[PDB]
């Protein structure tokens, strides 16, 4: 606006305002994107928060790797970091395993758990914890013969 | 790469071309952060496993038959005949223009499901909580039996029956896919959206955006200098849109991607790796387990799924 | 009279090579089942026909009757007319500014009595026996495309190739036609003829643009074309 | 290059890519169809018998490839004059139409055939037009146009009313009506006739002395050009990617032998995506392929110069055949690298399932393992009880708000 | 359409337009695809039974 004369200086006005316009759509379709993908972070980051801190979920990796128990949330600049309490197994044992017991003609099969066998022996247990147990009928039931 | 699309050897070009600005700095910044999040796409879903896990020699899992999951030995590639089956199914140099091939090769993929496999066969779901737990078959299906409510007497006594209709429902399911041509469509869709995407880039080099003609030579071999600098702007301009929406839309696409590929991995972690009670995220009805299979571009669950029949009526009090 | 062309009127629109692919491009052609004049009972009461947008001449001569072709602006003296005269075993191809009566003919070489002569184009000549040939002038560049192909229109495909083209312009709205008889009839500006000869039928089709799409083999000629505003499915 | 890319000066850990590796043609070749229809400028110059100078012989040339050189094959003459034109560049250029105007005219007379000088010759005789833009030639012909006692073949006009326009010719041999005498056809006090002889003899000196003089003006209406220079061709090249010059078609590659049998109409090919593939050989009937040669793009493994400065580079998509251990993969080539043959976890990706680290001393390249190796053997009658629990922690990071900006 | 929006009742403006490449094409192709996901979204929540 100073070396030029205005007849001859309103392309050049054009062509700039121009390209400062397309250089600023571009940003604008960036930043929509970004919004969208931050709006699709924030949705799962809250639908974790309700269903791993405010209470107990049973899927699988969706509130820690492992078995979920407790979810602890903390807050960030721009974000959340989820602290997961999992409950994992560990030092497991081989045993010997047997789907039912036939006695009295009647095959009976455990309530909760499984019979576990060391060597002539057999007891009822749960499926996270060893605890031997003798099989008795509160544990057990019948629902038929081995045939 | 904008220094050889949008000039096709030209050094003024190259010269007018940096005096635009950064445009190429990060067109080609996020070409390559949706190339990462696309290498990392892959590894969210198939790489959840730390241990690869094999299948015993013994193929006697108590009256159920896998042949067609398992990877066969004959041929060299390691992979099963559904896999196989969906590999021979989908059909899939420039000016500046060039594919990356992606980290996990289909052999890495088929290992990783292969592993999956074996953990959701032999071990059950004690393998994507923490150490792997040996179990026999007919006891893990009483487990995902007792699950849904059913008793394991149902399966302990009509073993033979669940597993003849798992033989049948899995030699059928290859028949299935293989009747219908439009059953690998989700994977076959993205691979012609990416190939017309690529195809109408190189073509749009030939249109001559309001200039004399498209090629460069031409116009300073018929020109002046000074009356051959705006007919290249012309060109440059057009092929900078043409490439800056052609980005844009690989970005809204990759983001789709990556929401199919976290949907996918979520429902790999809670189908495949365990039992879940939701209705219809691991299967139309009763969720049993799921099988994986990987695809050039995709994965494909099979859900075993126990659905009620024959009815009758009753009194209810 | 009035016929239909059923599929052709086809050819090639640039000098480039194609393999099996798919090439739509809208150029200048003869759409398809049209109607095209089919000038089989008039025996030399012949008009000149227009020149506006090219030409398609099929001739199922027996032998031998189709002598040459003319194309002026308005045959009349100081006026730029093309004329092609086919002999035995060459061809003559001249821009002539002399005006021309009715119906020239050949019988060896006298058409008219005015001569002046501005360029000159002899080559090598250019002619069951369906001979097509497909005449436009685009871009002062009087483009003809030939094709011999044996057999009325059939239901075939045949393409037609670019033979010959010469450069030069001219505001070309006449067509004449030369046809050939033993009679002996010499013309020194007559007006009529007519000898009993074999079978003589011109046909007369004007081009139209039009965008047509054609799908060109590993061999890279054309087997398969479609119109754009013929039916839906096209 | 790295840290110029990145506009930094500690990079860190990763593969980072910089610019794009391109094969720059050594040679160049321009091959043009042969040169067949050389334009009658033999028959002009080396003529049997010249006109005279009022009936100038007029020849039109159009439709062939004129070969300005063919014009010094002789060299004596002293007017080789070009007007609007220069005698170099004479084959850099097209013309519609070439008239040449061939006379003889004496050697006193031969500085007269110039736009605008006047005299005897260039008023009643061959004028030429103001803004002529060709050329003159003009040598001696005493050898062959001069008898010992007299050529009196060629005349010239010397008397006339009014002076003649650009390129104009008058064979008028009617008596010049000097006075206000009519005349009556003949000859005699204010009734001279026109047209004069020459007394060309050998006797003469250097100024009497028949001289031929030609005349090529160029014209170059609207009309198509028909007229160009010779052109120029080369030879052919092979397994090295040049630049091509098919008959207008330009462009760089290899080109390489092939069997894409084209129609005699056809002279180049192009694929589906338009690109030019094949072309004929304007020389030989043997088509001809053309393929880019080595190209890609290249990248800098770097291990970040917190712990070292040994880069490896990367040719991604391109073999390394062509232009510090190469080894080749499936996703590229790399050099400064060895391929190690034990798998390790991936570090640094590359492609194709192959990753690169610092082993400690020198960039590695190894086949990224997916994990370790456990089966667990399955037994109808066998199971895994726990026995012993752990209380884990799991992080998981998610972000929720973004930076809220506005122009 | 582009025909109309950009090149409205204008046949030169047409020819113009039509030497500018495959723009309206992949816009009309990307316009379509989203009336068919539009179509099909409202059939994986109410035409599940
Ligand atoms: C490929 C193979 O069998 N053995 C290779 C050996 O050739 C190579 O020299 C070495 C490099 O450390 O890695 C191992
Ligand atoms: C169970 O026995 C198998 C085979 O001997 C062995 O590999 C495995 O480690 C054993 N399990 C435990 C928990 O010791
Ligand atoms: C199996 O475990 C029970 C539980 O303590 C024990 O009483 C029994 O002796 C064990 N069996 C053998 C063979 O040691
Ligand atoms: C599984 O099926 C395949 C093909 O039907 C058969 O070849 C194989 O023997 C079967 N295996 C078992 C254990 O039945
Ligand atoms: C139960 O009774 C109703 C009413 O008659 C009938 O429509 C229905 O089919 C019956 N259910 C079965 C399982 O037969
Ligand atoms: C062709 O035109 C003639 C005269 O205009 C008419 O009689 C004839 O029906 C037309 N034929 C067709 C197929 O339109
Ligand atoms: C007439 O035909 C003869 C026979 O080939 C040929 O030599 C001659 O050039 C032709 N003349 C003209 C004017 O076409
Ligand atoms: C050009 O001339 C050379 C040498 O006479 C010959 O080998 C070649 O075939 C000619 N080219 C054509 C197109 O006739
Ligand atoms: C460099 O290494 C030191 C030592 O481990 C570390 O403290 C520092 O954060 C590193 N810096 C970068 C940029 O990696
Ligand atoms: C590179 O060239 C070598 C030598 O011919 C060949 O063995 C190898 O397969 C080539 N690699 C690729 C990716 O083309």
């Amino acid at each position: 606006l100073s070396r030029l004369d205005p007849p001859e200086a309103e392309v050049q006005i054009d062509r700039l305002i121009t390209g400062r316009l397309q250089s600023l759509q571009t940003y604008v379709t960036q930043q929509l994107i970004r919004a969208a993908e931050i709006r699709a972070s924030a949705n799962l980051a809250a639908t974790k928060m309700s269903e791993c801190v405010l209470g107990q979920s049973k899927r699988v990796d969706f509130c820690g790797k492992g078995y979920h128990l407790m979810s602890f949330p903390q807050s960030a600049p721009h974000g959340v970091v989820f602290l997961h309490v999992t409950y994992v197994p560990a030092q497991e044992k081989n045993f010997t395993t047997a789907p039912a017991i036939c006695h009295d003609g009647k095959a009976h099969f455990p309530r909760e758990g499984v019979f576990v066998s060391n060597g002539t022996h057999w007891f009822v247990t749960q499926r996270n914890f060893y605890e031997p147990q003798i099989i008795t009928t509160d544990n057990t039931f019948v629902s038929g013969n081995c045939d | 790469d904008c220094t050889m699309y949008i000039c096709g050897d030209s050094t003024e070009c190259s010269n007018l071309l940096l005096q635009y600005g950064s445009f190429c700095t990060q067109l080609k910044r996020a070409l390559t952060g949706i190339a990462v999040e696309q290498d990392k796409n892959t590894q969210e879903v198939f790489a959840q496993v730390k241990q690869i896990y094999k299948t015993p020699p013994i193929k006697y899992f108590g009256g159920f038959n896998f042949s067609q999951i398992l990877p066969d030995p004959s041929k060299p590639s390691k992979r099963s005949p559904i896999e196989d089956l969906l590999f021979n199914k989908v059909t899939l140099k420039f000016n500046g223009l060039t594919v990356l091939p992606p980290l996990l090769t289909d052999e890495m993929i088929a290992q990783y499901t292969s592993a999956l496999l074996a953990g959701t066969i032999t071990s059950g779901w004690t393998f994507g909580a923490g150490p792997a737990l040996q179990i026999p078959f007919p006891m893990q299906m009483a487990y995902r039996f007792n699950g849904i409510g059913v008793t394991q007497n149902v399966l302990y006594e009509n073993q033979k029956l669940i597993a003849n209709q798992f033989n049948s429902a899995i030699g059928k399911i290859q028949d299935s896919l293989s009747s219908t041509p439009s059953a690998l469509g989700k994977l076959q869709d993205v691979v012609n959206h990416n190939a017309q995407a690529l195809n109408t880039l190189v073509k749009q080099l030939s249109s001559k955006f309001g200039a004399i003609s498209s090629v460069l030579n031409d116009i300073l071999s018929r020109l002046d200098p000074p009356e051959a600098e705006v007919q290249i702007d012309r060109l440059i301009t057009g092929r900078l849109q043409s490439l800056q929406t052609y980005v844009t839309q690989q970005l809204i696409r990759a983001a789709e991607i990556r929401a199919s590929a976290n949907l996918a991995a979520t429902k790999m972690s809670e189908c495949v790796l365990g039992q879940s009670k939701r209705v219809d995220f691991c299967g139309k009805g009763y969720h049993l387990m799921s099988f994986p299979q990987s695809a050039p571009h995709g994965v494909v669950f099979l859900h075993v799924t126990y659905v009620p029949a024959q009815e009758k009526n009753f009194t209810t009090a | 009279s009035y016929t239909n062309s059923f599929t052709r009127g086809v050819y090639y629109p640039d000098k480039v090579f194609r393999s099996s692919v798919l090439h739509s491009t809208q150029d200048l052609f003869l759409p398809f089942f049209s109607n095209v004049t089919w000038f089989h009972a008039i025996h030399v009461d012949n008009p000149v026909l227009p020149f506006n947008d090219g030409v398609y001449f099929a001739s199922t001569e027996k032998s031998n009757i189709i002598r040459g072709w003319i194309f002026g602006t308005t045959l009349d003296s100081k006026t730029q007319s093309l004329l092609i005269v086919n002999n035995a075993t060459n061809v003559v191809i001249k821009v002539c500014e002399f005006q021309f009566c009715n119906d020239p003919f050949l019988d060896f070489r006298v058409y008219s009595s005015a001569n002046n002569c501005t360029f000159e184009y002899v080559s090598q000549p250019f002619l069951k026996n369906l001979r097509e040939f497909v005449f436009k002038n685009i871009d002062g560049y009087f483009k003809i495309y030939s094709k011999h192909t044996p057999i009325d229109l059939p239901q075939g495909f045949s393409a037609l190739e670019p033979l010959v083209d010469l450069p030069i312009g001219i505001n070309i709205t006449r067509f004449q036609t030369l046809l050939a008889l033993h009679r002996s009839y010499l013309t020194p500006g007559d007006s009529s003829s007519g000898w009993t000869a074999g079978a003589a039928a011109y046909y007369v089709g004007y081009l139209q643009p039009r965008t047509f799409l054609l799908k060109y083999n590993e061999n890279g000629t054309i087997t398969d074309a479609v119109d754009c505003a013929l039916d839906p499915l096209s | 290059e790295t840290k110029c890319t990145l506009k930094s000066f500690t990079v860190e850990k990763g593969i980072y890519q910089t610019s794009n590796f391109r094969v720059q043609p050594t040679e160049s070749i321009v091959r043009f169809p042969n040169i067949t229809n050389l334009c009658p400028f033999d028959e002009v110059f080396n003529a049997t018998r010249f006109a005279s100078v009022y009936a100038w012989n007029r020849k039109r040339i159009s439709n062939c490839v004129a070969d300005y050189s063919v014009l010094y094959n002789f060299a004596p003459f002293f007017a080789f004059k070009c007007y609007g034109v220069s005698p170099t560049k004479l084959n850099d250029l097209c013309f519609t139409n070439v008239y040449a105007d061939s006379f003889v005219i004496r050697g006193n007379e031969v500085s007269q055939i110039a736009p605008g000088q006047t005299g005897n010759i260039a008023d009643y005789n061959y004028k030429l037009p103001d803004d002529f833009t060709g050329c003159v030639i003009a040598w001696n012909s005493n050898k062959l146009d001069s008898k010992v006692g007299g050529n009196y073949n060629y005349l010239y006009r010397l008397f006339r009313k009014s002076n003649l326009k650009p390129f104009e010719r008058d064979i008028s041999t009617e008596i010049y009506q000097a006075g206000n005498k009519p005349c009556n056809g003949v000859a005699g006090f204010n009734c001279y006739f026109p047209l004069r002889s020459y007394g060309f003899r050998p006797t003469y000196g250097v100024g009497h002395q028949p001289y031929r003089v030609v005349v090529l003006s160029f014209e170059l209406l609207h009309a198509p050009a028909t007229v160009c220079g010779p052109k120029k061709s080369t030879n052919l090249v092979k397994n090295k990617c040049v630049n091509f010059n098919f008959n207008g078609l330009t462009g760089t590659g290899v080109l390489t032998e092939s069997n894409k049998k084209f129609l005699p109409f056809q002279q180049f090919g192009r694929d589906i995506a338009d690109t030019t593939d094949a072309v004929r050989d304007p020389q030989t009937l043997e088509i001809l392929d053309i393929t880019p040669c080595s190209f890609g793009g290249v990248s800098v493994i770097t291990p970040g110069t917190n712990t070292s400065n040994q880069v490896a580079v990367l040719y991604q998509g391109v073999n390394c055949t062509e232009v510090s251990n190469v080894f080749q993969t499936r996703a590229g080539c790399l050099i400064g690298a060895e391929y190690v043959n034990n798998s390790y976890e991936c570090d640094i990706p590359i492609g194709a399932g192959i990753c690169a680290s610092y082993q400690t001393q020198s960039i590695i390249a190894y086949t990224m393992s997916l994990g370790a190796e456990n089966s667990v053997a399955y037994s109808n009658n066998s199971i895994a009880i726990p026995t012993n629990f752990t209380i884990s922690v799991t992080t998981e990071i998610l972000p929720v708000s973004m930076t809220k900006t506005s122009v």
